[PDB]
RNA sequence: AUAUACCGCCAUCUUCAGCAAACCCUGAUGAAGGCUACAAAGUAAGCGCAAGUACCCACGUAAAGACGUUAGGUCAAGGUGUAGCCC
């Protein structure tokens, strides 16, 4: 007679509770398995709200250095021709190589963006990349 | 709504035998005649006369043998052989369905001058065909 | 369950060899046509219901298919579907979307069972739309070029699914002729057109013109030979019975347009059938009902 | 009987990792498969919160070592439950998934319900199957949403019998009832097959080391 | 006398298809509600419809037509509760 209450307490304390009432003889298969091995949160229900003042998610926008370097390339050169091949792990973009041309010019020594930007160019079309400028 | 002959649905604790569960429109369809005689073929006899001793018979059983026919009397009539079919329980005690065996046929025969047979096929209960 | 099965078997076996011996033939060729017979003499049930009247059949005809217990003693079920409440089904339609699957990587004779077959098969209650749901599944799979391998199992839910010309006699004197005959509403008309004649017709012994004064009768007499083109080819003797001038006529056209059919070719038969000479007109007077003028006509409301 | 069941049931119970359930995957393996991605930011539940790496341009990204402490704590669970010989039911009303879902159940020797879950499968269990049916002793939900982005009512109804539930839940779904919740991608076919292929290796392993164990202590 | 106590036999919607016990779920465990087939909580025995049957077919017409509505009709078919008369 395991209690159908899934809002009070987990499956946990409830058949826990049951079986020390001494309602339940004999405690279910999964028992000594949860108790043994417990989840990382015990799975009791909450009902949701919405946030409604000046509560937001604590949720944060993925960010890196690099991403700056990558929306200067897209507006500058725009996509390019070489398509993006998203199931190969190793796959790199002609942005990918622009930035890390650029990471290692800085490394070399350099502070000016635009400078850093108008080299990084040059170096790729000497690598052999056909930068097209969208304007 | 046609009330004729009809055990009129319930709750599903109403137990009936073959003969109730039929409405009057399935006689000859799904459920025979309980008194069979030639007293209603064309060009015969005596259908009147046939009817009252029926009915009769039929009274006549049901307060002879009380609580015990377990269904409907079956009345054959063979040249002036009667033959009253009649299913009953087994509740009362073999001595007394003899004595009211004998009892039935000798007064039947001697009321109505003709030889009377009665026969009897007894059940542990009343056949429940279905449950209304 | 399947104990009780069982020991129905022993005691229909048991009870056929009984009745053979009570009829006097051979228990070993008895067959369930005999025991049908058997049961119908010995037990003469005249209710019209053929379901209701004595039955001695095999338990397996008799007794409903029982779904066997879905699980063993552990309490595990059988079937990985099981849960579903519907594992037969479903097995199905994933066996068939299987065969989709495989199809898909790879690349007037028969109908589709009904939803109460389908159910009998699958020993489960379905509902209309799933079995339009599988039907389509099927049908799919019928047009997705299913070869042999999936042809034999297709099958296995298909289901299968001309005028009746007399024989020519003779008569003594040697002439060819065709005897038919035809009703229409209580009339019934036997009717004997030979192969060769002047296009006399000769109803009841008297000439045709005599007989049907009525210019509409002769022309019914008239349309069957008309139509085929064989008017003055053949000679007729009707007898006709029961009805009126009209049915009368009636019957004698359906029975000479049936006996025509003899001598005129395949084609011209068929012809005449799509002409609707060889129907039998199955309008007849309408019974009368209480409580009202007449089969249609009610007695005048009165509000 | 009383030896018997204390050194085949409660034996595995007393180690960390007594079916090497870690070793069947790695956070690169996630990764490869595409665990991490969730739902855009505006369809994301408040619950699932917690196990959102982020916002990756309005695309919420799954933390891939939550993910991999909850899966092993899942598939641990899992393979114990089937050491012990229970029912374990795969759900998902993902009709893209069904066939594959089916046949893992199938092969792996356990249970499905990819179908339309009619009200009462598990309330109503007595009464639909039979008074001495045996429910699932595990539910595994491939998907815990069903086909209208609301949560399957099997997640109800199991945490009304009592039945624990293993869940992958996306970053739009709700994890408050799911016992073992495993937050990953249940969308993209890479993410589902490993779901499928994990789940189906661990059974298989509880059930062969189940037999395993019964033959050296029966044959001792 | 009482059909406004009834059995019995029926009219009526019905030229309908629904009535449904036993369970399950939802509503914060209120009266109440319970469906979407690319399905989203309903499962349902039983009754009815349907099917089967009569007439001339598998059509048509009969028959059938549940649960309820009109305290619908009938105490004057008969029986019967209550009440009333017994020179
Ligand atoms: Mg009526
Ligand atoms: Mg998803
Ligand atoms: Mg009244
Ligand atoms: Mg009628
Ligand atoms: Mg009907
Ligand atoms: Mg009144
Ligand atoms: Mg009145």
């Amino acid at each position: 007679a395991g209690s159908r209450l899934e809002t009070v307490g987990s499956i946990f304390s409830r058949t826990r509770d049951l079986v020390r009432a001494g309602v339940l003889k004999e405690k279910p298969l999964w028992f000594d398995v949860y108790d043994a091995f417990p989840p990382l949160r015990e799975p009791v229900f909450q009902r949701p709200r919405v946030r409604y003042g000046k509560a937001k998610a604590p949720i944060q926008d993925i960010w890196y250095h690099e991403d700056r370097i990558r929306a200067k390339f897209y507006s500058v050169y725009g996509s390019g021709q070489r398509a993006f091949d998203l199931f190969n792990p190793n796959f790199k973009s002609t942005c990918q190589r622009f930035v890390e041309k650029y990471t290692e010019l800085q490394k070399l020594g350099e502070t000016d963006e635009e400078k850093l930007f108008v080299e990084t160019g040059k170096a790729l079309l000497a690598e052999g990349v056909i930068l097209r400028r969208v304007g | 709504k046609n009330r004729a002959a009809r055990v009129r649905v319930s709750k599903g604790d109403k137990p009936v035998t073959y003969e109730e569960a039929h409405a009057p429109h399935y006689i000859a369809h799904r459920k025979g005649w309980l008194s069979l005689h030639t007293g209603n073929l064309d060009g015969e006899d005596h259908a009147a006369e046939r009817t009252v001793e029926d009915v009769f018979l039929r009274k006549f059983m049901w307060g002879t043998f009380p609580g015990c026919l377990a269904d409907q009397l079956v009345l054959k009539r063979r040249g002036n052989q009667l033959e009253i079919c009649a299913v009953v329980l087994r509740q009362l005690s073999p001595h007394k369905y003899y004595f009211l065996v004998g009892y039935s046929e000798t007064l039947l025969s001697y009321f109505y001058k003709c030889p009377v047979r009665l026969h009897l096929q007894t059940v542990p209960s009343k056949v429940v065909y279905k449950y209304l | 369950t399947e104990d009780f099965i069982k020991k129905q078997i022993e005691e229909f076996n048991i009870g056929k060899r009984h009745l053979a011996n009570m009829m006097g033939e051979d228990p070993e060729t008895f067959t369930q046509e005999d025991i049908d017979r058997a049961i119908a003499y010995l037990f003469p049930s005249g209710l019209f219901e053929k379901r209701a009247r004595p039955v001695m059949k095999h338990p397996e005809q008799i007794f409903p298919r029982q779904r066997a217990i879905q699980w063993g003693e552990d309490g595990r079920p059988f079937h990985y579907l099981f849960y579903t409440g519907k594992q037969s089904y479903y097995s199905l339609m994933h066996d068939v979307y299987g065969m989709l699957l495989n199809l898909e990587k790879h690349q007037i004779g028969s109908r589709w069972l009904i939803k109460e077959e389908l159910e009998e098969m699958l020993v489960e209650k379905l509902s209309d739309l799933d079995y339009m749901q599988f039907i389509r599944l099927l049908e799919k799979l019928l047009t997705s070029q299913c070869g042999a391998a999936e042809e034999e199992f297709v099958q296995r839910f298909r289901r299968s699914v001309k005028q009746l010309i007399e024989p020519v006699q003779y008569d003594e004197q040697g002439m060819a002729f065709s005897k038919s005959e035809g009703k229409r509403k209580t009339a019934k008309a036997e009717a004997i057109v030979y192969k060769h004649g002047s296009g006399r017709i000769k109803v009841n012994g008297i000439d045709y013109q005599l007989y049907f004064p009525i210019t509409q009768d002769r022309e019914q007499l008239m349309f069957p030979f008309h139509f085929v083109d064989r008017l003055g080819k053949h000679d007729v003797t009707c007898t006709v019975s029961g009805g009126g001038r009209s049915a009368q006529a009636g019957a004698i056209r359906l029975a000479m347009a049936k006996a025509l059919c003899s001598f005129v070719t395949e084609d011209e038969v068929e012809w005449m059938r799509q002409a609707g000479l060889l129907t039998t007109d199955p309008r007849v007077r309408e019974r009368k009902k209480p409580g009202q003028e007449g089969a249609r006509r009610k007695f005048t409301w009165k509000k | 009987s009383t030896d018997f069941n204390d050194k085949i049931l409660n034996e595995p119970l007393k180690h960390s990792d007594f079916f090497n359930v870690k070793e069947l995957f790695s956070v690169r393996s996630l990764f490869d498969a595409r665990v991490h991605l969730g739902h855009k930011a505006g369809c994301r539940h408040r619950f699932m919160e917690p196990y959102i790496f982020g916002s990756r341009l309005d695309h919420d990204i799954i933390d891939l070592e939550q993910t991999a402490t909850h899966l092993q704590l899942a598939l641990n669970f899992t393979a114990h439950m089937a050491y012990r010989k229970g029912i374990i039911l795969f759900i998902s009303r993902n009709r893209q998934f069904s066939y594959l879902i089916e046949n893992m159940a199938r092969d792996c020797g356990e249970y499905a319900h990819t179908r339309y879950f009619r009200g009462g499968m598990l309330t109503n269990a007595r009464l639909l199957f039979g008074p001495t049916v045996r429910l699932p002793d595990l539910i595994i939900f491939l998907h815990t949403l069903n086909n209208i982005f609301e949560p399957h009512v099997a997640v109800r109804d199991a945490a009304k019998m009592n039945i624990p539930t293993v869940g992958i839940v996306d970053t739009n779904c709700n994890p408050c009832l799911i016992t073992y919740p495993v937050p990953g991608n249940d969308d993209s076919p890479l993410a589902v097959h490993l779901y499928c292929r994990l789940f189906q290796t661990a059974i298989t392993r509880a059930k062969e080391k189940r037999q395993q164990v019964e033959a050296l202590y029966r044959l001792q």
